[PDB]
């Protein structure tokens, strides 16, 4: 009678099991499919749009954003609850260089997001905040200090340095490809290259320029959102 | 307002006025019409029933008087406790149907060694004697039985039961194939096994197959068959099915939606025969049984002990890779494109069972129909998904 | 406070033909017995001289129709729409009277409390003073 | 079900708790007003006057809240208290912070305000209290406005609320000529409503509870009938009944 | 086996004006009637042809005996004695006499038994108890697919399921899919579930069979399931065929442990017919069509993918298919110039197809109220509230 | 019906407080009419032996048809036609059967012709839909509580046998009698009678009437006052 | 079960109270808004007074700024109460950074708005759907809609309330780029979507114009008699 459990975030399964944090993880699933490749070059993040009408502005769906010229973000989930979680992790790095007034690395946003998160159980709370587990799951890249880094956050608020992670619907499966398909010295093209391979396979629908969003960080330049002409440069190529 | 009834006047001129100048030649004829039919239908006869008569000169008409007036008509009963007859008392309570209930002694023609109770037994008008044991016969035609000695499904056609067709290889391939690890390691080969598991997960099809691939020959009991009509005489029939097992080689005997038996006279009959033919016949025998329920706390308590049914196995809905291969499976069989993302259809399914599976690639196929194209598309299964999976 | 005990006086002092019933014994195991134990209740003193049914209790299968959920308050409710019809019903009777007594007259169907199936309600109180009196003396 | 807490929503999207917060103001007394060409009246039903009521009050049914703004009310007796001094003290702070008297159309709003945030949010029980407020103002003249235990509200030239509201509607919107009646006309009018609405076949002017809000020499007065006005209203109207079915 | 059943007469209606094409129509049907009453009447008038055999058949009869009670052939034995069950119940082991077609016996086939000395005389393949037969449309309902407006997927998903197989059936086994065996329709009521079962019974080419579903039932021990059975032989053996069972959740509620006798009958008439719905391929030409109204109350085996796997929705009409049904029960009106029918339309209303035939019937009776035919549109005003008997107000504006 | 191309209704439902004319008016329908009529009131459809109802159904339709156009008046069609309930183990299923039947038989695939049909009840509200859907029940005629001039008809019908005095006003006892159903009208006739017999008298007089009222319509009120000034 | 508890993720991860004041929206009544060139315009259908309603006070279309506007669909009470919360927080905005709000501002605003009222329990979702029009400094056509989920989209024309899939299908089959070449295409769109749904026309339509900053004036009930004789005019015309 699992019933008696699932009715708050506050109960401990007889096998010691977080329900309702469980069935906000299970909620991921419900967004599109998120892919994020970590390269010595940089990273780059691929996402299915999912238009639900071509009246639709694709510039107002949001599956990538920037947190701050040397970080990128990737979503899937609730809009309203990553919208709160973006917000948090914009105001925390100009928290940062505001205090330290220096680029704050990719682990330490994941960080204090994971801060953030992961606080649906907490009594400080009192002025207002999540009772539930926050609903989205978050996919951090840039480049640090340490290189190019990539980092998986779990709505739990468990985070993991992942070379190629994929989040939303078709996470089993395009992890399960990217798991042969990555090496460790592929370069950045070839890199944007077989994620789009990947969302090809896994994609419902065809990818035309509508399709994707598509997103690079290298420790030259900075975020960059790649435009239309240069989503359908590297399309047109696969 | 006080709104008029229709006057005579009123209704005379409704009638006419505002009419067609056809009104009447028109309803005349339909009216004849009409009853031309019901007098086409009166008269057009019946035709002869053709009752089951037999060309000529195959009659033999004198001896068919000669049997109708010495050749007697026997009533058939369900023979009960034999009333510890012991030669001194050779009556037996006997029941003929919805009639009575009569204790009756035998003929002299017959023996007490060919008459035990539970048996069908043709008896006399006069005195009621039991003149000849009936045996209820074993037939494939009769019943819903085995009918099945090399079932077409193997291994290939079951996906998505990897850990599930495992531990079924476990159960039924090392005994059977392997005797002697079980002879030196001095242990029993499992007794009974129940591969419990919601409808449509593929319980009936996972033993099929295996029953395929063991060289065994398959047996389906459909529950409900002898829940209806064949029921009674259904323990000897079963008997009869564990003897012909006994005769066979090797028989992989699996009861259907055994939802059906296992929840009870007959019933109790029926489960304590299997007892003599599971503890009674010896547990080394290569005849295993295969239990196999929608619900698995129904079976009784007395079925599952230590020494009767040694696993229990459950069959959960199909994963990722699972829902996949059973696509790929389904679709073999049907003309689709070389490039249809199965994967993608599997992600769109999820939590579904077999069953609706098939009915998406059926449902695929009726799209590519409805558009009058011999070759399915992705864009079928898409909306065949859509309609049958969410409902 | 003396219902009962009226209607066991008018069935001593009456030449009708009294059939006496309680509530409790309309409803019955199987499913359409008691709506046909109605039935031919009135249709006995129906066909017998001027008759009186007595039912005792009735708020026992009287009670206020409701959204009847389950099969068996749909069966009581169905007991009660077959006296319903009985009493007041297509074909009238003649010379069938129907006593009918309980505890709680609020509870009980209002198309059963409607003149021409129960025309007078009569309310039997607690004796008052006088009452008290000539109970005692009817008594000791 | 879906009956809990105010805070929930049927998955047919209906908010029982409000509906049933809706559905009982029909169980409240009968009061209505309607919009004369120069003149704005409230009648309402005494429902409760059963022999020794004291009648030690101005009005029950109506609540006076401003110099400008007066009410009929209909629900809970407790939430009718709370919401009338509510009502005066968000009327009479806007005169304090502003030197004018509220416009009806914002106080109406303030209230409705209030009512919603008590259906909103919080776990409380909304107020179950209908409102018929009469007034008058330099921006619309005369208006009336129909409230609502949801929060909604409605200007309106005719509307009852109450027990028996939807017959009494249906025949005052049938027997309504927009901008041709004086306060005489509009006092026949709700008479004959409330013959026609309440369960009595002479009404007794006890049972009936009339306030006139008019706006002259430059300012409003609001007045209920009295005694003796009312009385001959009421047997004015029963001899205008008497010739209409004489001459029947 | 033979063949299928239910003939109809012409659809006509090609005119409907009665313009006088619709009485040449009409006349050729009447003048063809005639020729066939005239042509039987004059055979039967003179057609000699009788006895011949007669005393070989003399002596068969004499050994048949009067009166002959058929039986069912439950079970045979040796090809001289075999098990026969009497319509009682009560089962015997008898002779089979010489004359007999071996051939012919078969478990279920009905078997005529001498009266004394029960024996196996003869065999009837045409016992039919009058239930099934009745249950068996003989007289073509006169709706037709013309008469349906609105219900275009509905229309084609049924003509899919219980048309195109019996039809070339040559895409299904060309694409490598099995034909639907059974298709359920599904609503809410007075959508058009029985008019499609009209529909579907009047261009149909098979055996269409019509249940009450609460007809299945049968007060004594053992004739529900016996019906049930009866019924699905009938339909294979009158193939192809149609069997629309009505109402089906008049037994296709849910399955729960029965007490009662009754209510374990009942559920053993759902047991048989779900088991005779699997008894017969689907490669088989007789499709099964159930409507109901209560869908969520059915049992989740008899709509299992693997028994009914189709399953028709028969949503609420919207405006344009109430458009459609409004020209259609409008098509015979003799409507005035001045409706215009789209105020009713745009009402946002719960009207069914059935509700708009009862408004188009009320605004011709108040035509009728004002001595007119001609119905104007205060009718069809008037009419819809009078029809349309019994969210509040600013909840949700 | 024909001319005008509509199609011809079928059945009518008659629903309104317990008492107003409802049986009355079937009762004249009967009395009135050349067609075979047919009393079929509710719960004589409901047998203990299991799918009998549906077979009375049948049987009863079946046997209208056989006879001229015929009416089936089904009072109390509350009793076996009120709502399909869900699943079965405690719900009534045996009643939905023949409910079903019956709904067949009315508006079904064999499409019934001169059965017109009159049912009766007080709790339409909770009636099957598939009931009262058009087409099967059509002309869904209300039977409100007689107004003040069908009060005074009432009273002018059930006091005419009565031997009345001169100088009684009928008009005032109706006046009376706010809201008060027809059977509640008769009731007063023979209460007002009964307070005639009581003094061994013949004449009913104004005052015999207002007594009458005042029994019949006698009610149980709310005695608290606290409770009743809940409402404003 | 899950059904009855705004802050509960059901099994297969649904806030279903959060779904079911969405559908809430889906029976308010059909409001679509357009965006052009110059103008963006509010097409919403009004509800036939009966007798005695004053159309004043029955406000489905208001405008938060002079820069936005807005229409509505939903529970009356939520969005007097959101109008009024917006526009003060417009007004706050004003004077924390003295510009005209922006479209986008605003709509963020309502959204979170919506949002923090749909994420803990005692506090009920505001069960209202807003279509936000307005211009921006430099006077670019904006328009979104804020779903009671507390979420945002921009949109070119929506339409929301009951009928909005067929006035989102009609749209789709009808919005092209010379559509909005002008005031009068962009109008005739406008009436158009609206009269797919209300069919009855003359009435029962409410329109608002807002162009290049004008303070929209909502379109008085003269020209709509003349806005839609254009309509019947063209489409006569066509056909
Ligand atoms: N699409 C339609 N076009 C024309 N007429 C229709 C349509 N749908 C329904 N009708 C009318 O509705 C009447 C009653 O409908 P029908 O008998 O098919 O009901 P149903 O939906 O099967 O309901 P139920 O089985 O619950 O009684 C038909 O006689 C027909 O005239
Ligand atoms: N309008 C009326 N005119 C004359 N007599 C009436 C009228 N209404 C009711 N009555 C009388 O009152 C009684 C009402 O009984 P009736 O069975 O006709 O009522 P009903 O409305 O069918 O009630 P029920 O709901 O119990 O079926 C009858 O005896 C009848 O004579
Ligand atoms: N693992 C599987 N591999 C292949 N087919 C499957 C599998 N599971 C279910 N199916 C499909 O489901 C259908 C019916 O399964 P069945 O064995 O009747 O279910 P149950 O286990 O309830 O008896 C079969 O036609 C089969 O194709
Ligand atoms: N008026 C009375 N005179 C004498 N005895 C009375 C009177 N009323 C009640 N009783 C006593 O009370 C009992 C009456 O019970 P009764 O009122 O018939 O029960 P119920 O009210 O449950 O029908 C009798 O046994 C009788 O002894
Ligand atoms: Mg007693
Ligand atoms: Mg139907
Ligand atoms: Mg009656």
């Amino acid at each position: 009678t699992r019933s008696e459990y699932d009715r708050g975030v506050n109960t401990f399964s007889p096998e010691g099991r977080l329900f309702q944090v469980e069935y906000a993880i299970e909620a991921i699933k419900l967004g599109s499919t998120a892919i994020g490749i970590q390269t010595s070059e940089g990273v780059c993040l691929a996402v299915e749009k999912r238009i639900t009408s071509p009246l639709m502005e694709p510039s107002s769906i949001e599956k990538i954003v920037e947190i701050d010229a040397h970080i990128g973000c990737a979503m899937s989930g609730l809009i309203k609850d990553a919208k709160t979680l973006i917000d948090k992790a914009r105001v925390e790095t100009q928290n940062h260089w505001f205090t330290y007034n220096e680029t704050m690395t990719v682990e330490s946003v994941t960080q204090a997001v994971s801060n953030l998160a992961l606080q649906f159980g907490e009594e400080d709370a009192d002025p207002g905040a999540m009772s539930r587990p926050f609903g989205v799951a978050l996919l951090f890249g840039g480049v640090d200090e340490k290189g190019p880094q990539l980092f998986h956050m779990d709505p739990s608020g468990t985070f993991v340095q992942c070379d190629a992670r994929a989040i939303g619907s078709a996470s089993e499966g395009a992890q399960s490809s990217l798991q042969e398909v990555y090496h460790k010295s592929m370069t950045l093209k070839e890199a944007i290259k077989s994620s789009l391979i990947i969302l090809k396979q896994v994609m419902e629908e065809k990818l035309n320029a509508t399709n994707i969003e598509l997103a690079t960080v290298q420790p030259g330049q900075n975020f960059h959102m790649f435009t239309k002409e240069e989503l359908e440069e590297v399309i047109k190529d696969i | 307002k006080p709104i008029r009834a229709l006057d005579e006047g009123d209704i005379a001129l409704l009638k006419t006025y505002g009419q067609s100048t056809y009104s009447r030649q028109i309803k005349q004829v339909e009216d004849d019409i009409q009853q031309l039919l019901k007098k086409i239908n009166e008269l057009t006869g019946i035709k002869e029933s053709d009752t089951g008569l037999a060309p000529p000169a195959l009659w033999d008409l004198a001896a068919d008087k000669q049997t109708l007036q010495s050749e007697q008509p026997l009533q058939v009963a369900r023979c009960t406790k034999i009333i510890n007859a012991d030669s001194e008392d050779p009556k037996y309570i006997i029941n003929v149907k919805q009639f009575a209930k009569f204790v009756v002694d035998l003929s002299d023609q017959v023996a007490p060694t060919d008459i035990e109770e539970g048996m069908r037994v043709g008896v006399d008008r006069n005195k009621y004697q039991i003149h000849i044991p009936l045996p209820p016969k074993i037939d494939p035609t009769v019943t819903m039985m085995q009918v099945e000695e090399k079932p077409d499904v193997t291994y290939s056609d079951v996906g998505g039961c990897k850990e599930q067709i495992e531990k079924l290889r476990e159960v039924v391939e090392t005994p059977l194939l392997h005797p002697e690890r079980f002879v030196n390691l001095g242990i029993e080969p499992p007794k009974g096994v129940l591969l419990f598991g919601p409808p449509g997960t593929g319980k009936t099809l996972c033993a099929r197959a295996v029953a395929n691939r063991t060289d065994a020959c398959f047996i389906r009991v459909i529950g409900s068959e002898l829940v209806q009509k064949y029921v009674g005489e259904g323990a000897r029939m079963v008997r009869e099915l564990f003897e012909m097992a006994r005769t066979k080689k090797a028989c992989l005997i699996f009861f259907d939606e055994i939802d059906a038996i296992g929840g009870d006279n007959e019933v109790q009959r029926t489960m304590l025969e299997l007892i003599n033919q599971l503890d009674g016949f010896d547990p080394r025998g290569n005849i295993k049984v295969l239990m196999a329920t929608n619900r698995p706390d129904t079976l009784d308590p007395a079925l599952m002990r230590p020494g009767r049914l040694d696993r229990k196995i459950e069959f959960s809905l199909p994963d990722l890779e699972g829902r996949t291969h059973i696509f790929k499976i389904h679709a073999r069989s049907m003309s689709v494109e070389r490039d249809i993302r199965f994967e993608l259809l599997a992600r769109l399914c999820p939590n579904s069972t077999g069953a609706e599976i098939r009915s998406v690639c059926t449902e695929a196929g009726m799209f590519a129909i409805r558009a009058r194209r011999k070759i399915a598309t992705e864009k079928d299964f898409l909306e065949a998904v859509n309609k049958v999976i969410k409902s | 406070c003396g219902k009962t005990m009226l209607a066991k006086a008018v069935a001593h002092h009456t030449t009708a033909a009294f059939i006496r019933v309680v509530g409790s014994e309309f409803v019955q195991k199987y499913l359409g017995e008691g709506p046909r134990m109605v039935r031919d209740v009135f249709r006995l003193a129906k066909e017998n001289a001027p008759a009186i049914i007595f039912i005792d209790e009735i708020d026992a299968i009287a009670t206020k129709r409701f959204d009847a959920q389950t099969g068996a308050d749909r069966e009581v409710q169905r007991i009660l729409l077959e006296l319903l019809n009985q009493m007041d019903g297509f074909d009238q009777n003649v010379n069938v009277k129907v006593i009918m007594a309980t505890n709680r007259a609020d509870t009980l169907d209002p198309a059963l409390l409607r003149p021409g199936r129960l025309d007078r309600k009569i309310e039997f109180p607690l004796p008052d003073r006088r009452q008290k009196r000539l109970i005692f003396s009817t008594i000791t | 079900r879906y009956d809990s807490r105010t805070t929930i929503f049927s998955p047919e999207g209906r908010l029982y708790q409000v509906e049933y917060a809706m559905e009982a103001i029909g169980h409240a007394g009968t009061c209505l007003g309607i919009l004369a060409n120069d003149g704005v009246l409230l009648a309402a039903e005494r429902r409760n006057i059963h022999k020794l009521l004291d009648e030690v009050f101005f009005s029950e049914k109506i609540y006076k809240l401003n110099e400008d703004m007066a009410c009929s009310v209909a629900g809970i007796t407790s939430d009718a208290n709370v919401l009338t001094n509510e009502l005066r003290l968000i009327a009479q702070r806007y005169l304090l912070q502003y030197q004018e008297p509220i416009p009806c159309e914002q106080l109406v709003t303030a209230l409705c305000d209030i009512k919603q945030a008590y259906t909103q949010f919080g776990g409380k029980r909304p107020f179950g209290v209908s409102l018929l407020y009469i007034g008058w103002d330099k921006h619309y003249g005369f208006q009336l406005y129909q409230s609502d235990p949801s929060g909604n509200y409605g200007g309106w030239k005719a509307t009852c609320i109450g027990n028996n509201s939807a017959a009494a509607v249906s025949m005052l919107k049938q027997d309504y000529k927009e901008g041709e009646m004086t306060l005489k006309s509009a006092l026949a009018l709700a008479i004959k409503v409330l013959n026609k609405t309440m369960d009595v076949s002479k009404l007794s002017a006890e049972k009936v509870e009339i306030a006139t809000l008019t706006r002259e020499n430059g300012k409003t007065v609001i007045r209920v009938l009295k005694q003796k006005e009312v009385e001959q209203l009421i047997k004015k109207h029963e001899e205008e009944e008497a010739k209409a079915e004489r001459e029947k | 086996t033979k063949g299928p059943d239910a003939a109809s007469k012409l659809p006509l209606v090609t005119p409907h004006t009665q313009c006088r094409l619709k009485l040449l129509k009409l006349e050729r049907i009447k003048d063809y009637l005639l020729m066939e009453e005239e042509f039987i009447r004059n055979q039967e008038q003179m057609k000699p042809l009788e006895e011949k055999q007669e005393e070989e058949r003399s002596k068969v009869d004499d050994l048949r005996g009067t009166p002959m009670s058929v039986g069912t052939l439950e079970e045979i034995i040796d090809d001289n004695h075999a098990i026969v069950s009497t319509s009682v119940g009560s089962e015997h082991y008898v002779s089979i006499l010489s004359f007999v077609d071996k051939d012919l016996l078969e478990p279920g086939c009905s078997v005529l038994l001498n009266h004394k000395v029960h024996a196996v005389i003869g065999v009837l393949m045409d016992d039919t108890d009058p239930l099934v037969t009745v249950m068996k449309v003989e007289k073509a309902p006169q709706e037709t697919y013309a008469d349906i407006g609105g219900l275009d997927n509905q229309i084609q998903e049924i003509k899919e399921s219980v048309e195109l197989p019996l039809t070339h059936p040559e895409y299904y086994e060309e694409m490598g899919i099995k034909p639907p065996k059974g298709v359920i329709l599904y609503g809410p009521p007075g959508t058009g579930k029985t008019l499609l079962a009209k529909a579907v019974a009047n261009q149909t080419s098979a055996t269409f069979l019509r249940v009450v579903g609460s007809e299945l039932i049968q007060k004594y021990l053992g004739d529900g399931p016996k019906l049930v059975r009866e019924l699905f032989r009938v339909a294979e053996e009158h193939a192809p065929s149609i069997v629309f069972i009505d109402e089906i959740d008049a037994i296709g509620t849910k399955r729960y442990d029965s007490n009662s006798g009754g209510e374990r009958e009942i559920q053993r008439t759902m047991l048989e017919l779900l088991n005779q719905l699997d008894g017969f391929d689907s490669r088989g030409d007789v499709k099964v069509i159930m409507a109901t109204n209560r869908i969520e109350t059915l049992d989740p085996a008899l709509i299992r993918p693997g028994r009914i796997d189709r399953k028709i929705e028969f949503p609420l009409p919207d405006e344009k298919t109430k458009k459609r049904i409004f020209q259609i029960h409008t098509s015979r009106m003799t409507l005035a110039d001045d409706v215009t029918l789209d105020d009713l339309i745009m009402a946002k209303d719960d009207l069914s197809g059935a509700d708009i035939k009862a408004i188009c019937t009320e605004a011709g009776l108040m035509a009728l109220r004002e001595r007119r035919m001609k119905v104007t549109n205060e009718d069809f005003k008037k009419s819809k509230e009078n029809v349309l008997y019994k969210t509040p107000e600013g909840l949700y504006l | 019906f024909e001319a005008l191309g509509i199609a011809q209704p079928k059945g009518v439902l008659l629903y309104g407080p317990p008492g107003t004319g409802k049986t009355l008016l079937a009762r004249a329908v009967a009395h009135h009419t050349d067609c075979t009529f047919i009393r079929v009131s509710g719960s004589e459809l409901v047998q203990k032996f299991i799918g009998e109802g549906a077979r009375m159904v049948r049987e009863l339709f079946v046997m209208a048809r056989e006879h001229a156009p015929s009416i089936i008046f089904m009072d109390e069609i509350d009793s076996i036609g009120s709502s399909r309930l869900e699943g079965g183990s405690g719900g009534d299923s045996e009643v939905q059967r023949t409910m079903l039947e019956l709904l067949n038989q009315l508006d079904g695939f064999e499409a019934t012709k001169n059965i017109k049909v009159i049912m009766a009840t007080n709790r339409i509200d909770i009636l099957d839909s598939a009931l009262l859907r058009p087409g099967r029940i059509d002309r869904k005629i209300e039977f409100p509580p007689p107004n003040e001039e069908a009060r005074l008809d009432i009273l002018k019908i059930h006091s005419r046998k009565m031997n009345l005095t001169r100088g009684i006003n009928l008009r005032k006892i109706a006046e009376l009698m706010p809201g008060a159903s027809g059977a509640e009208v008769k009731g007063v006739c023979t209460e007002a009678g009964m307070y005639a017999l009581r003094e061994r008298r013949v004449h009913v007089t104004q005052e015999d009437f207002e007594m009458a009222v005042a029994k019949v319509m006698q009610k149980d009120s709310e005695k608290n006052m606290s409770i009743k000034k809940l409402w404003k | 079960s899950y059904d009855r508890a705004i802050t509960v993720f059901s099994p297969d991860g649904h806030l279903f109270q959060v779904e079911y004041a969405q559908e809430a929206v889906k029976k308010g009544s059909t409001a679509v808004g357009v965006r052009g060139r110059d103008i963006v315009v509010l097409g919403v259908e009004k509800k036939s007074v009966a007798k005695l309603q004053d159309e004043r006070t029955v406000r489905k279309i208001c405008a938060l700024d002079d820069n936005v506007c807005m229409a509505f669909a939903g529970l009356t009470a939520d969005a007097r109460i959101v109008i009024n919360r917006a526009r003060v927080e417009c007004q706050s905005h004003r004077l924390t950074v003295e510009d005209p709000v922006t479209v986008e501002y605003i709509t963020r605003y309502i959204a979170s708005l919506k949002q923090r009222y749909t994420q803990s329990n005692g506090r009920r979702p505001f069960g209202i759907s807003a279509l936000i029009v307005g211009f921006d400094f430099d006077g670019t056509p904006r328009l979104y809609q804020t779903d009671p989920s507390g979420t945002y989209h921009a949109w070119k024309a929506n339409a929301i309330g009951r009928g909005a899939k067929s006035v989102r299908e009609f749209l789709e089959k009808n919005y092209t780029d010379e559509a909005i070449e002008t005031d009068d295409l962009t109008i005739k769109l406008v009436i158009k979507a609206l009269l797919e749904v209300v069919q009855s026309g003359g009435k029962n339509i409410e329109l608002a114009v807002m162009r290049r900053d004008q303070s929209l004036k909502i379109l008085n009930p003269e020209e709509i008699e003349k806005y839609v004789a254009e309509i019947e005019k063209e489409k006569e015309e066509n056909e």
